[PDB]
């Protein structure tokens, strides 16, 4: 969370494994796998997730972030605020046979 | 005065009080069955003052004695049958039927002019203590009675004036005093604040919490 | 800091007020009537955040029928007949240092609540229906088959300042901002039908109301967090021969 020093409210991260179907409302999201996120007490929030495989519609998890308080802030302080996001290939990842990339044409 | 210290409120010595109950009269001939004997459902609710004291308590565990005074008013001695019909026993429906033959009712029989007659009901009950408080339904449809349970029940004591063929047309008065023995208590509760309106609800209707001086500097 | 609690689902918080100084335990720390024991139930199934706003009166939730619509817990409810649970209820508030209120949570066991007319009844849903935080409100209640819901008597006609005997912790929004309750099973059988007998009934009730200042947020979230432990069942299949 990147946002001001004096704003407080709660998140539900919530995962869904591979072949659940996301959440459509924060009760069936509370049910399942989540993390309540305190905007508060901490600004980060580290979720290390398995079963990440090529899968060449898809099963593929997912991850859906809602509302539980809501942002709270004092007298003269913005009414906004964001959240930034940031992805590793964490312990290890293995990867096995050469290709070109699809991007860049030759 | 002087300090010293304290051994009168035990729970025990506290809600242990003989205290009057019920009074009724019957007379031995009328056109009223229903007069011609005594029926008390028993149970510590009628009584303002000892309600007060006893719901200060949520669960309860006791075994009560009970005493009754009985005089007589118009020749030759009288004799009563006063017999306690337990949770569950047959209940008589009128005067001289086969309820009041049943075996299983512990019956005194007393005759006047001698000290009162008394007997000590034990801790009846299946639960493992009586529950002033139910906050339930009787069925789990939840469309029954609200606030009532069953294992908080005691039984019935029916008075009736032992006779020949023919009744005198005597006419008696009783009165029932009730006391716990041997209380024990748990979990306590805020003291009663409204005046009781039913004797089994526990309906009130609201009143000011506390009376008013004029301001609150002000004291005197 | 932090303690970060977890169990299937985490909580990030940072005193616990035991009930009356006893834990939940089994019916087993004391064939015929055997009996199950669920250990998969725990885990925080957190209610729905209602809003303190500066003109409200308080508000109240019965369990275990709060819990009757989540998830597992539910399930076992539906199934089995008799069960006994003991909870750890936190009750957690946000608010900043412009903010001025104070809270009274108290966990209060076995309230039998009159009806709004002296000498009628009221529906099952009158008191409870699902997960919902049921309103106390400003003087009477005229309506027939509500509850008589008037704060200063809290509903039971006992004076609202005297709560203070049944285990509680006060949440005044000046120091701290947490409340952890840990209430053991009460009840005088040793379990009972969970949809008959509403066991004991939390209520929050604002002893000072919200003052927010001026271009602050106007309502303080107020989110409760209830985790059965140890949660015992009855037994579904045959005794040996």
């Amino acid at each position: 969370f990147c946002g001001s020093a004096m704003a407080t409210g709660k998140f539900l991260i919530a995962y869904s494994p591979p072949g659940a179907n996301p959440p459509k409302t924060r009760k069936d999201a509370m049910l399942g796998t989540h993390i309540i996120w305190d905007i508060g007490l901490q600004s980060s929030c580290v979720l290390c997730v398995p079963w990440i495989s090529q899968t060449h519609y898809t099963s593929a998890g997912y991850v859906t972030c809602w509302y539980q308080t809501g942002m709270i802030v004092p007298p003269g302080t913005p009414n906004s605020s964001s959240i930034m996001c940031f992805a590793s290939a964490c312990n290890d990842f293995s990867v096995r046979m050469l290709r070109d990339t699809p991007f860049i044409s030759q | 005065k002087n300090y010293h210290s304290r051994s009168e409120s035990t729970v025990e010595n506290f809600l242990g009080r003989s205290a009057c109950v019920y009074m009724e009269e019957y007379k031995t001939t009328d056109n009223d069955v229903n007069k011609k004997f005594v029926a008390w459902p028993i149970n510590t609710k009628q009584m303002v003052q000892m309600r007060r004291k006893l719901e200060m308590f949520t669960y309860l565990r006791f075994d009560m004695e009970v005493t009754f005074v009985i005089t007589s008013r118009q020749m030759p001695v009288l004799t009563h049958q006063i017999m306690y019909v337990p949770p569950g026993g047959p209940i008589p429906a009128k005067v001289d039927d086969y309820a009041w033959q049943t075996s299983t009712n512990p019956s005194i029989f007393w005759t006047e002019g001698n000290a009162p007659a008394r007997m000590s009901i034990p801790f009846i009950s299946i639960g493992n203590a009586y529950s002033n408080f139910y906050d339930g339904w009787s069925n789990f449809d939840q469309r029954g009675s609200y606030g009532y349970n069953t294992l908080n029940n005691l039984g019935h004591i029916y008075v009736r004036h032992v006779s020949g063929s023919s009744p005198h047309p005597i006419t008696s008065t009783i009165r029932v005093y009730f006391k716990p023995k041997h209380t024990r208590a748990w979990v306590p509760r805020p003291p009663r604040l409204c005046q009781y309106k039913k004797a089994f609800s526990v309906d009130f209707t609201p009143t000011p919490i506390t009376d008013t001086r004029k301001d609150i500097n002000t004291v005197t | 800091r932090s303690i970060t609690l977890g169990n299937s689902t985490i909580t990030t918080q940072e005193n616990v007020v035991v009930g009356y100084g006893r834990w939940p335990t089994y019916l087993r720390d004391d064939e015929d009537q055997p009996t199950q024991p669920d250990v998969a139930t725990c885990r925080f199934y957190t209610l729905d955040s209602i809003k303190w706003e500066k003109g409200s009166v308080g508000w109240w939730w019965k369990f275990p029928e709060a819990l009757s619509d989540m998830g597992l817990f539910g399930q076992n409810m539906q199934y089995h007949y008799l069960g006994r649970a003991g909870y750890t209820i936190h009750v957690q508030c946000n608010a900043s240092k412009f903010h001025q209120g104070c809270l009274l949570v108290v966990c209060v066991p076995e309230a039998e609540m009159g009806g709004a007319v002296v000498g009628q009844a009221f529906s099952a849903t009158a008191m409870a229906n699902g997960d919902k935080a049921y309103e106390f409100t400003s003087a009477t209640q005229s309506d027939q088959t509500k509850v008589q819901t008037a704060i200063h008597n809290a509903g039971m006609g006992v004076g609202v300042g005297n709560l203070t005997i049944y285990p509680h912790q006060w949440i005044n929004l000046r120091t701290n901002n947490s409340a952890t309750i840990v209430m053991p099973y009460i009840n005088s059988v040793p379990m009972d039908n969970m949809f008959r007998h509403y066991n004991f009934t939390l209520m929050v009730i604002p002893f000072v109301k919200l003052d927010y200042a001026d271009t602050a947020s106007t309502y303080v979230p107020i989110t409760v967090t209830v985790a059965p432990m140890c949660a015992e069942y009855n037994g579904l299949r045959l005794a040996q021969a």
